């Protein structure tokens, strides 16, 4: 049995503050493990957008997995340094790559997802064999709308460990996807995941996210409510909201409340940019029909 | 039914990164011909295209609100794994069979919901916030080519809604423009109660015709013109007003038949039917030539074929169309 | 061995019309248990009473035919004096040593009488006339109940007739079902190839089984489950199909191997002895719970119990029965 | 010797034309023969079914045994007259009959027996003193299942006239209801009167009833078919037919065509009626297990 468990656990469903605290109070049985456990505990600080405990705290002298960690720190905390550490990164990759460093693998293909480069991200987790990896491919592959190849890659996670917390993940991820019904399958892997560890707002919004494509708004509205009073900010509850609100026939006043309110979510989920780019296209066509 | 071509056996026909599948919204837009689902799918252009050849929409910018809103209910997102860009799912409305190609976006606007705006928009009316019932009126006539809808009956009611609208702008329309003309000479009068006769052609709910001619009925008394007067004062008591009004309009017919002339010839036939020229404020008879809004039904009189509408506000007068299109049904 | 009671002498014990004897078609009833005789004697409530506690027959309908077909076979006819009403002869089998007490009727339907159908049964299957095949395999069945046989191996071959009436029904059953579905959804082609895998279990003759096979490996090659799609191909080569097949078949297998993964996960176990249910078609796994039809065997989920089965047409689910009865051995 | 041997005979085993055309030659040598003879003349027009020469030719002037012939002549053509002809028959049997007039006696108990009254016809009978009537009591115990009194009528033809064709018929009729050895008794005695006489339809089914009671089917098979070939209209041919197809396997539509056929036999025979009512016995139960 893995010792590491609920330290894992607790990251992957978003509840990082779990994470962090189960971390400082595990037993140090080897120094292999000693390195994952802080791992994690650095991701949650990441997660948690706790930029500076990372940088401050993962020295020169720190374990390569942990360089890897602080790389991404780096990436996410200083905007103006991120097309050169890419570039880094790219130089990296192209020389020689530790194969067996899965921790440096989902730490590169995290910056280049985020540098909106899933090419480079899936050719890095490709010469990873975990199961992390595989789950990060998994999403790689839904986002590039082909539900085909994931199918595939969580059938490998499959096979490997049905019980495992990213197989459930993945196979709600999938299941969203695929829709029909599917789409209860992923409600319960969310609740049930809920209801075992505690409600995040990765799982709330997740499990709101079947009610909707199911067209069951009402019964996802107590989940974004309670999502929202855990956290204002969460970006996600807020454009789920904008749907369910108008799917609930309420006043515009409320959807431009939430798109006001998300503009300070200060946590970088594309849909402002989106929507201001949306206004463009309307504003450049517009003239299209009558040039003023 | 023999084995079929069931049974029978055919011909089975370094590391690259995958290429992207279609995206959801383009199957909503491959899939679909209803302006409201490439708008939801965030194809504005397509949609554009669509509400331009079937209901002649050439000034999109007063659907600047519609289009943004829309566009935002039309995506959930989910967080999968932390730390990284955040999912989205795409609730389509025939979900129990959409499968990979046939998807179809949710419905977030029914034809209900637009008919219980009609009603704000009475009460608006009714207490005189003209300019405020307009806009709201406007709203659900530049909304209704955004529904979807199941059935021929709920067409049906589609497009009387957008009827009722068109009737209301107009007319509400004309009681402004008659508010805001000088009432000074002689000639500017008889302007003024021919246009508050027009008004009574509006087809409107009883409760406000009843004050449309109480309107008309002032004017023409005051004008002297107590022949005209008297029949607005007969149609207003048939609509079965309230007591005091009733014995307000009883005490003016019976002093109009005791002298049942009219002062001046005004352009307005009582025993001819017209429509309202929406820019003009004047009477167009059945016989004569006439351009119309595509989409609402407001008339104009020959001049403005090619202008905007000041109706729907968003429209190209007499341009001719496809037709307004809402449904499945109207794609046999 | 004495002289005996052989010889020891004993106690001896207008116009009026004689009353009737007992009629020969009555000594038959009283004389035998089984549904056929009394069926030629024309007692048809005796002989319903029989089917049902034996067999489990309760909606006779379909049974029209047969009993009357039957009933006509009864009797011989001869004119005894010119002018007068003829007379009837009543055959029987054990005529030799009948009497007036003892009499049984002749036999009309013997078991290989049914065994040569079967053959036609088979052609009809073979080339694909499934609606034709199920009613000469139902008449069949139905007929097995109506014999009179001698030994315990025919008892046993009469109920293996039975059995093979009963796997084809229900095999067809399914194939008839299948191509009634729709397969646009995935979701629905998925439930095609589950279909086409359990008609994979019916008990057949290997000609047909090599039909049902190569249905099924279309449809698992179609669907992409290629792992499963490859223990098809291994057992329709198994049974040894013709040449051409053979070589079709050893194309889609090499093309297998080269891919041997499943696409999707169906509601099908390969290593799990199941049985059809013959109304749902759903498999119910060894273990679970059924109820039969106690004559044919028909399985079916215990929903149903009490209802028609689907396969003799004429029986009741899950009915408890003395068992078929078509011998005198069984009446000790 | 009898100079009317050859005409009873040939009306007794069913050959009614050469009964016919034998009473037309025969010479008058008496009054009492010359009665006789028409009676048998007359009899055998109705077994033919030409009640109409029975009926226009036996006058109110003709004799007594005539009168008798016409009675059952009247009942066997006009339908709607049974009731009241039967009504009228028990008024003079109650009343007085001659009981030497044996022809009347038969008249009487043929009309009964049609009018299903056995009681009736035995009371009839018992009254006279004659060969056939013997011989029609042995037929009637014979339905009535009585084969105990149906054998000592018979014993008392074999002591008064062993050869004679009406005690040879009722052997066979006696024989062909006691079954076991003697079946073959009854066949040889309808062989040996259709190799003396003529094989007619009566002799053709009758020593067919005596393969089928021995399951010699296929032996039957001919005797049926040259019945067949003589007239497609007897409907003891088309039962036995019925039954011997069944027992050779041949396919239901030849059982079903001898149905059809059987409604056209125009010889009222009792089976389409009892088949019937097995029909509608049949439906009546189906109901009883499942009213619907």
């Amino acid at each position: 049995v893995d010792e590491l468990f609920d330290v894992k656990n607790a990251f992957y469903i978003g509840s990082y503050q779990q994470c962090i605290n189960e971390a400082q109070r595990v037993k140090l049985s080897s120094p292999e493990r000693d390195v994952e456990r802080d791992v994690f505990l650095y991701r949650a600080y990441l997660a948690q957008r706790k930029f500076g405990v990372v940088l401050d705290e993962i020295k020169p002298s720190s374990a390569p997995e942990l360089q890897a960690v602080r790389m991404f720190a780096d990436y996410l905390a200083h905007e103006s340094r991120r097309d050169s550490i890419v570039a880094e990164l790219d130089r990296e990759m192209s020389r020689s790559v530790d194969v067996t460093n899965t921790t440096f693998l989902l730490m590169a293909a995290s910056i280049y997802l985020h540098d909106q480069n899933p090419d480079a991200a899936l050719r890095a987790l490709h010469q990873g064999d975990s199961l992390e990896c595989t789950a990060m491919t998994v999403q790689i592959l839904l986002k590039l709308d082909r539900l085909d190849l994931a199918r595939k890659e969580l059938k490998r996670m499959q096979d490997l460990d049905e019980d495992a917390t990213l197989t459930q993940l993945a196979t709600a991820w999938v299941s969203l996807a695929t829709g029909g019904e599917k789409l209860q399958d992923a409600y319960y892997i969310f609740q049930e995941m809920a209801d075992k560890c505690s409600p995040t707002l990765l799982l709330l919004n997740g499990q709101a996210a079947c009610h909707m494509a199911q067209g069951r708004w009402e019964a996802a509205e107590g989940l974004l409510q309670e999502a929202l009073d855990k956290d204002s900010g969460y970006p996600e509850t807020l454009v789920n909201l904008i749907v369910l609100s108008q799917h609930l026939g309420k006043p515009p006043e409320v959807t431009n409340r939430y798109l006001s309110q998300l503009k300070d979510a200060h946590r970088s989920h594309p849909f402002i940019k989106e929507y201001q780019a949306k206004e463009n296209d309307f504003d450049r066509l517009v003239l299209q029909y009558a040039p003023s | 039914e023999g084995w079929g071509e069931d049974a029978e056996l055919q011909l089975p026909p370094f590391f690259v990164p995958p290429t992207k599948g279609t995206s959801p919204t383009q199957i909503w837009c491959n899939n679909s011909q209803l302006p409201v689902d490439h708008i939801l799918a965030g194809s504005f252009e397509t949609a554009m295209r669509l509400l331009h050849d079937q209901v002649g929409v050439i000034q999109f910018g007063p659907y600047k609100q519609l289009f943004l809103q829309t566009y935002a209910r039309g995506r959930t997102t989910y967080q999968a794994l932390p730390c990284l860009p955040s999912m989205y799912g795409y609730p389509n409305r025939n979900w129990k069979d959409a499968g990979l190609k046939n998807g179809v976006p949710a419905v977030g606007l029914k034809l209900n919901d637009l008919i219980q705006r009609l009603q704000l928009c009475y009460q608006l009316t009714t207490v005189g916030k003209f300019e405020e019932a307009v806009e709201k009126f406007r709203s659900i006539l530049l909304s209704v080519p955004l529904l979807v809808v199941d059935n021929k009956q709920e067409i049906a009611e589609a497009q009387q809604l957008i009827t009722i609208c068109r009737e209301y702008i107009v007319g509400l329309s004309v009681e402004t423009e008659r508010k805001k003309l000088p009432k000074e000479t002689l000639e500017q009068q008889k302007r003024i109660c021919e246009m508050a006769a027009y008004f009574t052609h509006s087809n409107l709910q009883p409760v406000h015709m009843i004050l449309v001619l109480r309107t008309a009925l002032n004017l023409f008394f005051k004008l002297k013109n107590f022949k005209t007067a008297a029949t607005f004062a007969r149609r207003l008591l048939e609509l079965g007003p309230k007591p005091e009004v009733a014995q307000q309009t009883r005490k003016i017919l019976s002093a109009c038949e005791k002298n049942p002339t009219d002062a001046y010839q005004l352009n307005y036939d009582m025993h001819n039917p017209f429509d309202i020229c929406a820019a003009s404020y004047r009477p167009i008879y059945r016989g004569k030539p006439v351009e119309k809004c595509p989409l609402s039904g407001a008339c104009y009189s020959p001049e403005f074929k090619g202008q905007i509408c000041r109706v729907t506000t968003v429209t190209e007068i007499g341009k001719d169309v496809i037709g307004l299109r809402i449904s499945p049904l109207q794609f046999r």
